[PDB]
RNA sequence: GGCAUAGUUC
DNA sequence: CAACGGGCGGAACTATGCC
């Protein structure tokens, strides 16, 4: 251990285990072992000292860093099966001190116990006030929020890209988000959320959104899609003509230039022609590419180049601004997901004494069964922070942040300590009898919109082998009428409806049969 | 020379130095380099 | 990206206050004092300046196409 | 037809049936130039 | 072609024998958000095909693997993510 | 091979004969709409203009159908095809010649779907027959499937990114079948357990209790509004209860107008004690429990989940069995509209003030926890000194674990009872629990007092490391904290070991949820 | 020349290794991009860490209803030379 | 069966704020005026943008959306103008719109701020409120360019929120809870209102069973387009014209 | 895609009538007024003014759907008085109150500035 | 056009 | 007693490589 700490002969990566009972010493130089750094406690005092702390906080222009901390024998790497012979302490200044003796032989110490969480779970504020399934759900939904995903998105031709107009960094943030760079490329907006049951349109996990706020740019975004086509007979980029080409459709070719490519800045509605390509049939066959139905975007950029082999290559990008409708999906940082139910203008939303209408109204029934109290505490801390001017600290295990301290801090700005506020009805102007809990919470706009999910069919295209309707919303396919559905219809007894669904609505057909042999004639 | 009850900044100075030195995807880079 | 022209919640114009806010901060002001000086009275307006992340500065680094 | 080079930002005429190369810089990525057609945006 | 194909498709092996080749390595990078990119770049995988044992949260994942971040569905507890300060050894020789 | 073609799922028989993709189907997101009737569904104008229904021309409708054909495929209330008697199709999506627009009886016109059309609405998976019911089409501006809220229970559908399927019957025969067989009001009482399958859901349910308290006195204008939202109202304003010194109505006095016909029922509120029915005040009920409905009038009592809910013999069940689907439908709609528009006056919320207890209660909870930990320590000491005696039929480990778990459960339950009995009459957790809307006393206990013990596979947290749970404990530690008993509530927060143990506990629930589904589906398929 | 080997971004053998943020911006590369992925035919590929049982260690397990009572396997590999694994079992028949 | 006799008192009047008290009026009338402040007060704002050149780092719809929200001084000519749907012109004439022009190019090594100072109008009475700092539109690198033409129509806040002439309308009645319109579970935690007339010990006024809400307190803050007195007057006249047109249509229908 | 244009909430289209009068057959002397392209801004004033009348026995309003712009007002009055007269008197009284209020506000402005 | 694989929603 | 064979949820939406 002394040699490993000096970093003289044995690299810091090597682990050493002593099985005291079974009298075995195991040393691993293997690759693939997973390990994390720990502080070293010699007698009962950390080997980390104020001199180390000062030399670290002068890190610039001093060439003193983590490697120089490791080389001093202060910290150490401990893999999983070396952790079985170690005594850890969660907090130095709390567990090393004199107490009723639990353990007086500590061998290491934790840097900070909140470093047990991953990248996506380090953005949840107050995760220790939440429920574990809710933390898991937020870890899932953090990869679907829309914000600026990279700073050089203007030179990337990515198949699908989604970027928010006005992202904001959270007013209640964890200390470990500076390493995830969530301050520089955030995904979400601080919204004034009121937890009330207003008109019944937010029941069962739905959201009422202020339409006047939406008109001002609230939660607006762009959608970028890229198309590619290469000229691999002789495929050629050219503008087809109706009375000279074999294959043709009911689309418009008048947008294209001479070489068959749309110039940027040209508004293209659904079912138009972007790239015109023609195959010389041995007298010309049209293989033009068409917009995915009902996009209504503007051509953003056209790139012309050569592929690996030497054929001409082209990628065309189309943008379309997405204004939040009444089907879009929103979620906070506490596993509370919901879809917009209805949008009211500013004159209709309930208002406080100071004319502050909420941006979002969520139902109060979402809280009692889900037990996401981190949501309420984040709301309270945000209401304190937006008035004080600081940015609240919500790192998981603190002991210096209490609901009582937050409420006392909030009472000093003229508000009710527990967060409630007297609201007035929007339509009638009368006070609402129950005071409402309102404050700024950090909400996210998920990837799931309604314009990308709506689908209908009535006698469209049909498969080849079975002569049944196609599969896929992109191919105008039908909806499967499965065995569970036909069992439900059997239970109903709607024999004629069942026969229509399974025979007439789907593939009908006629054959002839011989009356002597049961063989088609 | 102990750091008592000033720990809530010392620990985060240490963690910041760690993440300045290494980063977040050091495993992939180190494995491919080796 | 770039600071919005209006406050989302109420509609007070905050699009002319970002440069002044940064100047006040550079002139050794606390964020609360700067927001008080700029006239941002209610927290709906204050969060627009507190939580803003200005990415257009990063976007200006890359050279234009032409 | 005028394409703008992606490296030297110099526009050059290139017609159909022509390798996509850039004079005086030897690049291979070209971008179409913005259209002269006018499109109207509501300010909403 | 061998390296390019194995990285392109994800079937870790030769093209002729892509039957027993383990698929699921070399996925296409997620780019929806920066957090999505990072959590994709720091990701593990258990090659288990319904038993609860390999899907539970063992005590030894303290500080090595996130206790919360996991997918839900047919791969709950079989796809995991590194903790924040966790590191993976690169290897040496015990001379 | 051909055997592979015919073998299993996606194979010919079971994937294209017993179930196949159909025409005239749509699928999009569902969002709430409390202004619809029970048997109505909101449809976007795009889907309706895309789906068509073939109507046969007769002298009763030839003018209307001719005007629809004149409107054509472009305008929404139009038509797409004209089908001749010989069967040859005429297009209307483009500009046709004036000759083909001629209509004579016996033709068929494929008009766009309009208001009042009958459709079948489904949410997958389809478990019971209340998952495929017939609805009446109403066309609404935006692009989601609006549907009522009492119909959430039959479908098991919440409005967080969910989708549902629409099927449009194409013939008068099947339309009449669905109208007479599978309409939503006709499926209120299920044959599985002879109970109403749908009832008031959690928001009219959290508010009907507050409406039906004794204190609710309504002004003249408020009564005017609420009666303005009643669809089955005679037209006569009832005499106020309080007539001097100011005319005041009462919440029960208006729920009496909501209740249909002459319904006689006797229920019991969820906070009715065990002494009122025995001692005096049997028929006086100081706390206003013991719901009584005589002649269709709410004489007394507070309405909650046990009166308006989906249980046997409830008020809605009696209304169905006595009056029929056509009146129970109006019952549901009127309850929802009246209570929502009154709730616009009272309001509802949930907050930290509703999740915070009193100092005396905190002292009680901490005392109970300390006593329980001391008792566990004593049991461990007795076991170490070998003085613990095994219980018959149990091992020494089994009896020790049983005693420890029993002590900890007693502690958790006692703290929960203290937290419950220390609530207030304005507490919103109590509002949402007493009325039966959403939540439970165990949830209130976990929020206020104690989260409780975490178990893995039915046992306490196991020894993952060598003889210890985590590297922060000594070896062979059987205390409450070592094996995962969270002493803190969600409001106070969890220490790191309790956080990790709680995550280990919740992983089991996630796994069971992801595991049971396929086996349940397979069992149901085999039974069918 | 025996072939071309794909290079991981930002690694020691990439063109972006050691460059400053200004140079990264000049090359139209995001200075915040973490790197650690391959570019195969345009798309970006990410290798997923694959768990496996530790080699060169003796593990003693038991099987539910098999012939043997206790088993013991030593998955053996030689310094990542060749012969990937050779799991020798030393079992013990039931009573 | 007759009308009320309302009275007003203006507590404070500045360039961006009016505080007044309405008395002897019904709550419905007071709230209707409050709603009309926000929604139905006509304002001039940009509603048609045609971008000649946009080489900046923000896309055309982004820039147009930002342009729409810049308030233009419509103090005196908002009454003279006509709605574009109500005009005899083909698309746009000086009688129903105001035309703006922006043309900025950056040729220096320093980032240039394109502000509302650069919007130029033909009519000298409709100019951005920051033209007697500036509302930032976009920032330009070296070589980037912006150039466009915009038209400013007339409309009110029911159609879009860029025609909303107010910033925050504070409305409040009965500051002490004498009517018990809101019920406090604990009355002593709640801060007293600005207009409360109580001592430092008493929290709620004693109950008044025979009382109705009167004496509404307003605070109308203007976003710079109109001045905060003409916002109130246009609301009283604007609501009055809605009622008059209803009476005309009812009279035709009855006869 | 299915987004109605914003102007549809206050603009009558070709064919739509502003107000239609229908009688109520359940109770004598009752009448229902249907107003198109209106909302609470007018409904609330008209209802609260109708309630001031001592010869009006019922007076209410409702918006049948928030996504469809239409106002329904129901008023029942005592005999020897008709709901149409009650409605017209209510509108006249509202106009008089608003005119007086505007006059007094203008004089208050004049007193406040330069006074 | 079809085969395969991966991710995601309920 | 041993060996062999069939059986193992329901829907839906994107993307990418290859014949
Ligand atoms: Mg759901
Ligand atoms: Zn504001
Ligand atoms: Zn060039
Ligand atoms: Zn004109």
């Amino acid at each position: 251990r002394k040699l490993r700490r000096q970093m003289d002969i044995i690299v810091s990566e090597v682990s050493m285990i002593r099985d005291i009972r079974e009298r075995e010493i195991r040393i691993y130089t293997d690759a693939g072992r997973i390990c994390r750094p720990l502080l070293i406690v010699e007698k009962q005092k950390l080997l980390l000292k104020k001199r180390h702390i000062d030399q670290l906080k002068e890190r610039e222009y001093n060439n003193y860093s983590w490697q120089d901390l490791v080389a001093s024998g202060v910290v150490e790497y401990i893999d999983t099966l070396e952790e079985e012979t170690v005594m850890l302490a969660m907090t130095p200044d709390d567990l090393q001190e004199k107490e009723v003796a639990y353990c007086s032989t500590y061998t290491h110490c934790e840097i900070h116990p909140s470093m047990i969480l991953g990248v996506c779970a380090s953005i949840i504020p107050f995760p220790d006030h939440n429920q574990s399934p809710r933390n898991t759900y937020q870890s899932a939904m953090g990869k679907q929020a829309m914000g600026v995903y990279i700073t050089n998105f203007h030179v990337r031709m990515d198949t699908l890209a989604h970027v928010l107009y006005y992202p904001q960094k959270p007013l209640v943030t964890t200390r470990s988000m500076e390493y995830l760079r969530f301050r520089e490329l955030p995904a979400g907006i601080n919204s004034i959320v009121a937890i009330a049951s207003y008109t019944g349109y937010n029941q069962e996990d739905s959201v009422i959104m202020n339409r006047s706020a939406v008109d001002r740019g609230f939660f607006r975004s762009v959608f970028y899609r890229s198309y590619k086509e290469q000229e691999s007979q002789e495929e050629v980029f050219e503008k087809p003509t109706r009375e000279t080409c074999q294959g043709m459709r009911h689309a418009i070719y008048d947008k294209l230039d001479d070489d068959g490519l749309i110039a940027p800045g040209v508004r293209v509605s659904g079912d138009d022609v972007i790239i015109g390509k023609t195959v010389t049939l041995p007298t010309k066959r049209d293989c033009s590419t068409f917009l995915r139905t009902s996009e209504t975007g503007i051509v953003d950029q056209v790139m012309v180049t050569l592929n690996q082999e030497g054929y001409k290559f082209c990628k065309i990008r189309v943008r379309s601004v997405r204004i939040p409708q009444i089907g879009d999906k929103f979620a906070s940082r506490h596993g509370q997901k919901g879809t917009c139910g209805i949008q009211y203008r500013q004159e209709d939303m309930p208002f406080t004494c100071e004319g502050i209408t909420p941006d979002i109204i969520i139902n109060p029934h979402a809280i009692p069964s889900r037990m996401t109290i981190g949501h309420l505490i984040e709301c309270l801390q945000g209401k304190v922070s937006a008035n004080k001017g600081e940015i609240g600290d919500a790192t998981p295990f603190n002991d210096a942040v209490n609901v009582q301290k937050i409420s006392n801090l909030l009472s000093d700005y003229g508000y009710h300590l527990r967060g409630n506020e007297v609201l007035y009805n929007g339509f009638t102007g009368r006070k609402i009898t129950s005071q409402i809990f309102i404050g700024p919470t950090y909400y996210q706009r998920l990837k799931h919109m309604v314009d990308d999910k709506i689908h209908s069919r009535a006698r469209g295209p049909i498969q080849i082998l079975n002569r049944q309707p196609m599969e896929g919303r992109s191919r105008d396919g039908g909806l499967r009428f499965g065995e569970m559905e036909r069992d439900c219809q059997i239970a109903h007894g709607a024999a004629q409806f069942l026969r229509e669904r399974l025979f007439e609505a789907s593939d009908p057909y006629q054959v002839h049969v011989c009356n002597l042999c049961g063989i088609m004639a | 020379e102990i750091t008592p009850d000033l720990w809530q900044e010392a620990c985060w100075i240490v963690i910041s130095s760690y993440f300045d030195e290494k980063g977040l995807v050091r495993q992939q880079l180190d494995s491919f380099d080796e | 990206m770039i600071i919005p022209v209006r406050c989302f919640t109420c509609g007070k114009i905050v699009g002319n206050k970002w440069e002044a806010y940064l100047g006040l901060l550079q002139a050794e002001y606390t964020e609360g004092d700067a927001l008080d000086a700029l006239g941002l009275k209610r927290y709906c307006c204050r969060r627009m300046l507190l939580a803003h992340v200005d990415l257009i500065e990063k976007l200006l680094n890359y050279a234009p196409l032409e | 037809m005028i394409y703008i080079c992606g490296e030297c930002h110099t526009e050059n005429e290139i017609k159909s049936r022509d390798p996509i190369r850039c004079r005086e810089c030897g690049y291979r990525i070209m971008y179409k130039k913005r259209t002269k057609r006018l499109v109207v945006f509501d300010a909403r | 072609d061998g390296l390019k194909y194995s990285l392109a498709t994800g079937n870790w092996g030769d093209q002729k024998k892509a039957h027993q080749a383990r698929a699921g390595v070399s996925q296409v990078l997620n780019r929806l958000t920066f957090a999505s990119t990072l959590s994709h770049l720091r990701r593990l995988n258990s090659p288990i095909g319904k038993l609860a044992k390999p899907r539970q949260l063992h005590n030894t994942l303290w500080g090595m693997v996130c206790p919360a971040e996991t997918p839900e569905g047919h791969a709950v507890g079989l796809v995991k993510n590194l903790a924040l300060m966790a590191y993976i050894s690169v290897g040496s020789q015990p001379s | 091979s051909l055997k592979q073609r015919l073998k299993g799922k996606e194979g010919r028989v079971r994937g294209n004969l017993m179930g196949k993709r159909v025409d005239f189907s749509a699928r999009t997101v569902i969002t709430p709409d409390p202004n619809l009737s029970i048997d109505q569904v909101g449809v976007p104008r795009s889907i309706a203009a895309n789906m068509t229904f073939a109507e046969i021309v007769t002298p009763f409708n030839i003018d209307r159908l001719q005007e629809l054909v004149r409107r054509g495929n472009s305008q929404y209330p139009g038509a797409k095809y004209i089908i001749r008697d010989n069967g040859d199709r005429i297009d209307l999506r483009f500009h046709p010649k004036p000759s083909d627009l001629h209509l004579q009886t016996g033709y068929k016109v494929e008009r766009h779907m309009c208001d009042g059309d009958i459709v079948i609405f489904n949410r997958q998976p389809t478990l019971h027959k209340m998952s495929m019911m017939g609805h009446r089409v109403r066309i609404l501006p935006w692009s989601t499937f609006r549907l009522n809220l009492s119909v959430t229970t039959p479908y098991n559908a919440d409005f967080d990114g969910d989708e549902m399927n629409l099927h449009l019957p194409q013939s008068l025969e099947t339309r009449a079948e669905i109208q007479e067989l599978a309409m939503v009001p006709r499926m209120i009482v299920t044959p599985q357990s002879n109970r109403p399958v749908m009832g008031i859901v959690q928001d009219t349910l959290t508010a009907v209790r507050k409406f039906t308290k004794r204190d609710v006195f309504l002004e003249r204008g408020e009564v005017m509004n609420l009666l303005m939202f009643l669809s089955t109202w005679d037209g006569k304003v009832p005499q106020p209860a309080i007539l001097k010194p100011r005319p005041l109505w009462t919440g029960k006095q208006i729920f009496s107008l909501i209740i249909p016909g002459h319904i006689n029922c006797i229920r019991t509120h969820s906070t009715h004690p065990d002494d009122e029915d025995s001692g005096p005040y049997k028929h006086i009920s100081p706390g206003d429990t013991k719901v009584v409905v005589e002649n269709g009038e709410l004489i007394m009592g507070i309405l909650c989940k046990k009166s308006l809910g989906t249980s046997a013999g409830s008020l809605v069940h009696i209304s169905y069995l006595e009056m029929g689907h056509d009146i129970t439908r109006l019952f549901y709609s009127n309850i929802q509209t009246v209570i929502n528009n009154w709730l616009l006056i009272e309001g509802h919320t949930i907050g930290i003030g509703d999740s915070i207890a009193d100092s005396k209660t905190y002292q009680d909870i901490q005392n109970t926890i300390k006593k329980a930990k001391q008792d566990v320590i004593e049991v461990i000491e007795k076991a170490h000194n070998n003085e613990l005696e095994p219980t018959p039929g149990n091992t020494l480990r089994q009896t020790f674990e049983n005693q420890v778990n029993r002590i900890l459960n007693d502690a958790r339950d006692k703290t929960g009872s203290s937290a419950q009995k220390s609530l207030s009459e304005y507490n919103n957790f109590k509002s949402m629990v007493v009325s039966g809307a959403k939540g439970s006393k165990i949830n209130i206990s976990q929020v206020i007092a104690v989260v409780g013990q975490q178990n893995v596979e039915g046992k306490r947290i196991p020894f993952g490391f060598k003889h210890r749970t985590l590297p922060h404990f000594i070896k062979d530690d059987y205390g409450p904290e070592s094996r995962g008993f969270v002493e803190n509530s969600y409001l106070a927060g969890l220490t790191p070991t309790e956080f990790f143990f709680h995550a280990m506990g919740g992983r089991e629930g996630l796994i069971d949820t992801a595991v049971k589904t396929a086996e349940t589906g397979y069992i149901q398929r085999r039974l069918i | 020349f025996i072939g071309k080997i794909p290079i991981m971004l930002r690694s020691t053998y990439c063109l972006l290794n050691g460059l400053t943020d200004r140079d990264l911006c000049e090359l139209n590369e995001c200075p915040l991009d973490p790197g650690g992925y391959f570019i195969i035919n345009g798309s970006e590929k990410v290798l997923i860490a694959q768990e496996k049982m530790a080699t060169n260690t003796v593990y003693v397990f038991a099987k539910k209803d098999s012939k043997y009572a206790y088993t013991g396997e030593c998955r053996s590999c030689l310094e990542n030379s060749s012969r990937p694994t050779s799991t020798i079992w030393v079992s013990m028949l039931a009573r | 069966p007759y009308a009320n006799q309302p009275t007003v008192r203006i507590t404070e009047l500045t360039d961006e704020n009016v505080k007044f008290i309405i008395e002897n009026t019904d709550l419905a009338v007071a709230n209707s005026i409050r709603r009309v402040f926000i929604a139905e007060v006509p304002i001039i704002a940009i509603d048609w943008v045609q971008i000649d050149a946009n080489s900046s780092v923000l896309h055309d719809e982004f820039i147009a959306h930002r342009l729409g929200l810049i308030p233009l001084t419509s103090d005196d000519i908002v009454d003279k103008l006509q709605y574009s749907r109500d005009c005899t012109c083909e698309e746009f004439c000086p009688e129903c719109s105001v035309e703006f022009t922006l043309d900025v190019r950056c040729n220096e090594d320093q980032t240039r701020h394109v502000t509302s100072r650069d919007l130029i109008s033909n009519s000298p009475r409709v100019i951005p409120v920051t033209s007697r700092d500036d509302i930032l539109i976009v920032k330009l690198r070296k070589g980037q360019e912006l150039r466009l033409r915009a038209y400013a129509k007339k409309g009110f806040g029911k159609e879009h929120a860029k025609w909303n002439p107010t910033a925050g309308v504070a409305f409040e009645y009965d500051p002490d809870n004498a009517l018990r319109h809101t019920v406090y579970p604990k009355p002593e935690e709640w801060p007293k209102s600005e207009y409360s007339e109580l001592d430092e010990d008493e929290s709620q006024a004693p109950y008044d069973p025979n009382g109705k809400p009167e004496r509404f307190y307003y605070n109308v803050e203007s976003c710079g387009s109109l001045r905060p007195e003409t916002i109130v007057l246009s609301a009283l006249s604007g609501l009055k014209k809605k009622l008059s047109d209803l009476q005309t249509q009812l009279s035709h229908e009855i006869q | 895609m299915n987004a109605p244009p914003a102007f549809e909430s206050f603009l009558l289209f070709e064919g739509e009538k502003k107000i239609t009068i229908n009688k109520d057959t359940k109770v004598p002397n009752a009448c229902l007024f249907t107003i198109n392209k209106e909302d609470h801004t007018l409904g609330n004033i008209i209802k609260s003014q109708l309630l001031k009348d001592p010869q009006v026995l019922f007076a209410g309003y409702k918006v049948p759907h928030p996504l469809e712009h239409k106002i329904i007002i129901r008023v029942q009055t005592t005999p020897d008085y008709s709901p149409q007269e009650a409605f017209t008197n209510a509108i006249t009284d509202l106009i008089s109150e608003l005119s007086l209020l505007e006059e007094r506000f203008r004089v208050a402005i004049k007193d406040k500035q330069e006074g």
